[PDB]
RNA sequence: GAGCUACCUAAAAACAAUUUUAUGAAUCAACUCGUCUAUGUGGCAAAAUAGUGAGAAGAUUUUUAGGUAGAGGUGAAAAGCCU
RNA sequence: CCGCCUGUUUACCAAAAACAUCACCUCUAGCAUUACAAGUAUUAGAGGCACUGCCUGCCCAGUGAUCACUUGUUCCUAGGGACUAUGAACGGCUAAACGAGGGUCCAACUGU
RNA sequence: AAUUAUAUAACUUAUCUAUUUUAUAGUAUAAGUUUGAAAUUUCGGUUGGGGUGACCUCGGAGAAAAUCCUCCGAAUGAUUAUAACCUAGACUUACAAGUCAAAGUAAAAAUAUCUUUGACCCAGAUA
C-alpha cells in the first residue's frame, strides 16, 4: 500500500472482510459494527492508513494527526469512523518497536527507515550504513543530487563534499597538543541530517534492504 | 418562457384569488424553507403545485426531507412535488420493506446504497419492478390494497 | 436507542438474508405486512350454518379441497378480504376461531387416528388445543402450559367453544406444570403428543414491542432459547407410547431454532435413552396445500411455512417424529 | 453610574537613527505591551520590583470633550468588560 | 506538529493551536430625508470558511435520432384528450514566508 | 419540559371609509387563526463510581415472626336460580379504608358460584 497517492487502499476493505467471514466472532457475532486494530512499529503509516481509508470510503478526511516524525501518535485512542457502507472501525496505536532488536544490523535497517529516532543510534553510524547499502546495490543516484565525480567509499570524504554544497560551517571545539581551540569546519553532522533526509524522500533511489541477507 | 410553461399547465394562475397564491408561496418560505431561486424553479418546473391546497404540499415536502431523507437541491432538481402523494407512498414503502431503500441515519449514511429518486418515480411501474426492487406485478398490486387498509385504520 | 421491533428485524436482516438468500426481501415485506387470517368453523352447533355464511362471503375451506374432520375457511389468492368477527351461535358456541391458517397445519400432519389420547406440551392460547379437541375424537386430550395467565385464556376458548359435557368428563385435562418435567411424570404413556416449544414469534417480535424477545433485558432468555426447547422436545419424545407420532412446532425461521432443535433432540434421546426416533416424509404436504401455501423445500427436516404477499400465511415450522419403538 | 474598562463620534498630537524589492518590510530607541525567571507574598504595590523579552509609519500609540446603562450596553467570543 | 502572515484576547494564575484577518463561499434585500445612507446588486446586511493550484463527479426522461414511439404529469371516462420543450458533495497539498506557540537535535557555552 | 405570548409577521370576520352592481379595495378598534421576540416555573424516590436496565401499589407460596431473600399472578373475567331493606354484637385499623353477622321486616318458595385496587375536590348521565 502507499498512503500519500492513496494506491491499492481499495483492496484492503474487501479482503478484511472476506477474512472475518471465514472466522468466528462468538461474544460479538449480533453486532453490526467491525472494529479493527491497527499495529506496529513507530513511523510506518498507521495513522496515516487511517485517513487514506477515512477519505477513500467516507470522503471526509484527516482524522489522525499525522507527522513526519516517529512516535506522534501516543496512545490507544477512541474510535474512529472510516468506512460507511461495510462499515468497518479502525482503533489507532501507539507504533511499538521492540524490547530487543535481534541483528544491530537489524537495528541499523530499521533506523534507515526511520523507525528508530537517529539521535539514539548516531547520524554519522546511520549515514555510513546508508553509503554502504547505496553503493552495493549500484543506486549512485546520490553522486548527482550532490556532485561527487567518481564517488567514494569514505563516508567522511563524501560528507565532506555535501557539506560544501550547502555551504554549511560550525565552530567545533578540536583538541591538540598545546590545548583546546575553536576551529571553524564543515557541519559534517547536518551533512548526515540532510543526506539521510534526501534518502527518506525517495530522491536517491528505490532500495530494498533485505534483498541482500534475506532474499529468499 | 417560465411564465408560457406555467399559463399553459396551470391556467387559473391569473384568475386565482390572492390569498391562496400567498398561502402556496407562504407554506414554501416559512414552512419548507426553500430558497428564493428555488421557489421559481418549483413554481416553473411543477407549476400544479399552485392548485395543490396548503397543509397537503408540506406533508409531502416532509416526507421527502425527513422519512426519505432527500435535499432541497434533490427535491427541486427532480420534481417530485409534482409526483402525487399515493405514488410516492405506494412505491418508497414497498422499497423499504422490501429493505432496498433505508432512511439516511443521524450521520447522514446509509448501510446500502439508495436508488435513484428518477428510478423510483420517473419510470414505468413494469421498470420499477423489474430493476429497482426486482419483485412481481401481482405482489405490487396485493401490496397496494393492504396498504390502502392501513391508511384507514391511521 | 433501537426499540425491541428495530433490534428485531435488525437481526433477522443479519441471520435470515444468509440463510434465504434472495428471497429474504419478498419474506421481509410479507412479514411487515398485515397477515391473514383463516377461519375455523367450530363444527358442533353451527357445522353447517357458518359454512354457508361464509361461502356467501366467498371465502373457501382450503382442507377440504385439499381433500379433493377439520375444515378451516380461506379467502382466494391475493384476496385482501377480511373475516367478519366472530359471533355466538343460537346454542351458545362461538361460529368460527379466526386464526393463522399455517398454524393449524401441524395438526392436520399429526394424523390424529379415533380413539387417540392426546398431549399439547405449551398450548398457551393455541387455537391447535381447540382444532386437536375438535372433530379428533382422541379420548383424553391433555393440555399443559408453563404460565396461568396464558393458561386462562386457554379455559376461555374451550369454555366458549367446546361444550360443557365433553369438557366436564376428564376426557379434557388442563395443567400448569414445567414441560421439561411433564416427560418424568408421564413416560411412554401417549400415542400423539404436539410439542410447540416457545419460539422467537419473528411476526409478533417485529410488529408488537411489548413482551418482546429482543429486549436488552432479555437477552439472557433469548440466548437460552436453543437449549430449552430442545429440553421440551426431548421430554415429548419420552412422554410418547413406542410407536407414537410427535411433531415438532416453531413459529421462527431460524435454523437454529428449527433443524439443530429437532436433530439435537434425536441424538440426545438416542444417546442418554437409547431410543431411535425415525424421521417421516413430509414432502407430500408441500405438493397438497402449495394452492394456499408456499414452502421452502431446502430444509433438511420438516417443513417450512415462508410468508409470501400473495399469501401470507407464514411463519410456521413443523416437524413429524415417529417413535420406532 | 462609561473621569475605570469595552466600542464609537468630534477635535488634536507623537514617531530619532539605520537599512530596504518602498512597506500592517527589517534593525533598534522614545513610546506601547507583558514572554520567561527570581524577588515580594499585610509587599514599594489590594498585581509591584529586577532582569529577560514582543511591537515600535501602523488593524500603531496617546490627549481632550461627547455618546451607548442592567429585562441593558459593549465585545477581532475570553460568556471578556461596564469605578 | 499547529496556525497562512502583521494583528487580537481571559485588567489580577491561560497570549495560545482560540479570535480576527485578506481570499473564497452561502443566504437576505429593487429601495430614499436620523442608523444602513444623503448609499442603490460591481451595493448593503447576516453568517460561514486559510488562500492558491490539483484531483474526485451527485447530476440533468428514454428508444428509434431539428426529428418518431414509449414514458412522465394532468384531466375526461382501461379507453380517450391535454402538456413536457457544465456541475452537488468532497479531499490531498500553493510552500514559501512568519511565531516570546508546542516538541526535537547538533555546535558552542558555561558553578546546572 | 409545562404554562402563556396585541414583540414582530401574516390572515378571516366585524367596525369604519370610499367607491362600486353587489363587488372591490383599504382600516386609530374588537374578536378569532397562524407563526414565536420573549416571559414564568420545575428538575419525585430506590439504585459503590458510572453507564445502563430497571424497580415504587396489592394478592398467593417457601424461608418460619428479618431479607437487595426465592417464586406466581392482579389491575381480572367467567358463571348464573339476580343475591332487598333494616339491625344486636364483633374482627381488622394510627387516621382513612377493609371484613363477618343473629334477630326483625320484605321479595320469592338455594345462596350468587368461582377466590383484587384509587380518597377529596371537580366535571358528567338521567329522572
Ligand atoms: N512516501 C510515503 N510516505 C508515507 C507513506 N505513508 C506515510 N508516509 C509518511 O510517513 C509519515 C506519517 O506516518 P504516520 O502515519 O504518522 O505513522 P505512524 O506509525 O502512525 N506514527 P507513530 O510512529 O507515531 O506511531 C509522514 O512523513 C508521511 O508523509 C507512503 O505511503 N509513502
Ligand atoms: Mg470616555
Ligand atoms: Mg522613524
Ligand atoms: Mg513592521
Ligand atoms: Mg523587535
Ligand atoms: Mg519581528
Ligand atoms: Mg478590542
Ligand atoms: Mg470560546
Ligand atoms: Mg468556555
Ligand atoms: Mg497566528
Ligand atoms: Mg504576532
Ligand atoms: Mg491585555
Ligand atoms: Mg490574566
Ligand atoms: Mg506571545
Ligand atoms: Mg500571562
Ligand atoms: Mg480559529
Ligand atoms: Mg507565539
Ligand atoms: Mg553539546
Ligand atoms: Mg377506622
Ligand atoms: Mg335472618
Amino acid at each position: 500500500t502507499n498512503c500519500v497517492k492513496d494506491e491499492n487502499i481499495k483492496q484492503i476493505v474487501p479482503k478484511v472482510m472476506e477474512l472475518i467471514r471465514c472466522s468466528y466472532r462468538y461474544h460479538r457475532a449480533e453486532t453490526p459494527e467491525y472494529c479493527i486494530m491497527v499495529v506496529g512499529v513507530p513511523n510506518v503509516g498507521k495513522s496515516s492508513l487511517i485517513n487514506s481509508l477515512r477519505r477513500q470510503h467516507l470522503r471526509t478526511g484527516k482524522a489522525a494527526r499525522v507527522g513526519g516524525e516517529p512516535g506522534i501518535t501516543r496512545a490507544v485512542t477512541s474510535r474512529i469512523q472510516v468506512c460507511e457502507r461495510p462499515l468497518v472501525f479502525l482503533l489507532d496505536t501507539p507504533g511499538v518497536l521492540a524490547p530487543r532488536i535481534e541483528s544491530v544490523e537489524t537495528g541499523l535497517k530499521l533506523a534507515l527507515c526511520g523507525t528508530v529516532l537517529d539521535h539514539l543510534v548516531g547520524e554519522e553510524t546511520m549515514a555510513d550504513y546508508l553509503l554502504y547499502t547505496l553503493n552495493r546495490h549500484g543506486l549512485f543516484g546520490y553522486v548527482q543530487h550532490y556532485a561527487l565525480a567518481s564517488a567514494c567509499d569514505q563516508i567522511e570524504w563524501v560528507l565532506k563534499n555535501v557539506a560544501i554544497k550547502l555551504r554549511k560551517t560550525r565552530k567545533v571545539k578540536v583538541l591538540t597538543g598545546t590545548g583546546n581551540v575553536n576551529v571553524i569546519q564543515p557541519d559534517y553532522a547536518m551533512a548526515a541530517r540532510d543526506f539521510l533526509r534526501t534518502f527518506r524522500s525517495g530522491l536517491l533511489g528505490q532500495v530494498m534492504l533485505d534483498r541482500d541477507i534475506i532474499p529468499a | 418562457g417560465k411564465l408560457k410553461r406555467v399559463l399553459s399547465v396551470c391556467p387559473e394562475v391569473f384568475t386565482m384569488h390572492q390569498r391562496d397564491i400567498d398561502r402556496v408561496v407562504k407554506v414554501l418560505r416559512e414552512k419548507c424553507l426553500f430558497t428564493a431561486q428555488h421557489i421559481t424553479d418549483v413554481l416553473h418546473r411543477c407549476p400544479t403545485v399552485l392548485q395543490e391546497d396548503p397543509n397537503e404540499l408540506e406533508y409531502k415536502f416532509q416526507y421527502a426531507y425527513f422519512r426519505m431523507g432527500l435535499t432541497h437541491l434533490d427535491i427541486v432538481r427532480t420534481n417530485f412535488l409534482q409526483y402525487s402523494i399515493t405514488k410516492i407512498k405506494q412505491r418508497h414503502i414497498y422499497l423499504e420493506r422490501l429493505g432496498r431503500y433505508q432512511t439516511p441515519d443521524k450521520k447522514g449514511q446509509t448501510q446500502i446504497p439508495n436508488p435513484s429518486l428518477r428510478n423510483i418515480l420517473r419510470v414505468s411501474e413494469a421498470e420499477f419492478l423489474a430493476r429497482t426492487a426486482c419483485s412481481s406485478v401481482e405482489e405490487f398490486q396485493v401490496f397496494k390494497k393492504l396498504l390502502d387498509q392501513e391508511e384507514e385504520e391511521e | 436507542q433501537f426499540t425491541a421491533s428495530r433490534l428485531a428485524l435488525q437481526n433477522f436482516d443479519m441471520t435470515y438474508s444468509v440463510q434465504f438468500g434472495d428471497l429474504w426481501p419478498s419474506i421481509r415485506v410479507s412479514l411487515l405486512s398485515e397477515q391473514k387470517y383463516g377461519a375455523l368453523v367450530n363444527n358442533f352447533a353451527a357445522w353447517d350454518s357458518v359454512s354457508a355464511k361464509l361461502e356467501q362471503l366467498s371465502a373457501k375451506d382450503f382442507v377440504s379441497e385439499a381433500i379433493s374432520n377439520l375444515r378451516c375457511f380461506t379467502f382466494s389468492r391475493g384476496d385482501v378480504s377480511r373475516f367478519p368477527p366472530a359471533r355466538l351461535g343460537s346454542l351458545g358456541l362461538m361460529d368460527y376461531y379466526l386464526m393463522d391458517a399455517a398454524s393449524l397445519l401441524p395438526v392436520l400432519a399429526l394424523g390424529l387416528q379415533h380413539g387417540d389420547t392426546v398431549l399439547d406440551l405449551c398450548a398457551a392460547p393455541g387455537g391447535k388445543t381447540l382444532a386437536l379437541l375438535q372433530t379428533g375424537c382422541c379420548r383424553n386430550l391433555a393440555a399443559n402450559d408453563l404460565s396461568t395467565s396464558r393458561t386462562g385464556r386457554l379455559q376461555k376458548v374451550l369454555h366458549s367453544y367446546v361444550p360443557q359435557d365433553i369438557r366436564e368428563g376428564n376426557q379434557v385435562r388442563v395443567t400448569s406444570w414445567d414441560g421439561r418435567k411433564w416427560g418424568e411424570l408421564e413416560g411412554d404413556t401417549y400415542d400423539r403428543v404436539l410439542v410447540d416449544v416457545p419460539c422467537t414469534t419473528d411476526r409478533h417480535s417485529l410488529h408488537e414491542e411489548e413482551n418482546n424477545i429482543f429486549q436488552r433485558s432479555r437477552k439472557k432468555e433469548r440466548q437460552m432459547l436453543p437449549m430449552l426447547q430442545v429440553q421440551l422436545l426431548a421430554a415429548g419424545l419420552l412422554a410418547t407410547k413406542p410407536g407414537g407420532h410427535v411433531v415438532y412446532s416453531t413459529c421462527s425461521l431460524s435454523h437454529l431454532q428449527n433443524e439443530y432443535v429437532v436433530q439435537g433432540a434425536i441424538e440426545l434421546l438416542a444417546n442418554q435413552y437409547n431410543i431411535k426416533v425415525q424421521v417421516e416424509d413430509l414432502s407430500h404436504f408441500r405438493k397438497l396445500f402449495m394452492d394456499t401455501f408456499c414452502f421452502f423445500p431446502s430444509c433438511q427436516v420438516g417443513e417450512l411455512v415462508i410468508p409470501n404477499l400473495m399469501v401470507n400465511f407464514g411463519p410456521m415450522y413443523f416437524c413429524k417424529l415417529h417413535r420406532l419403538p
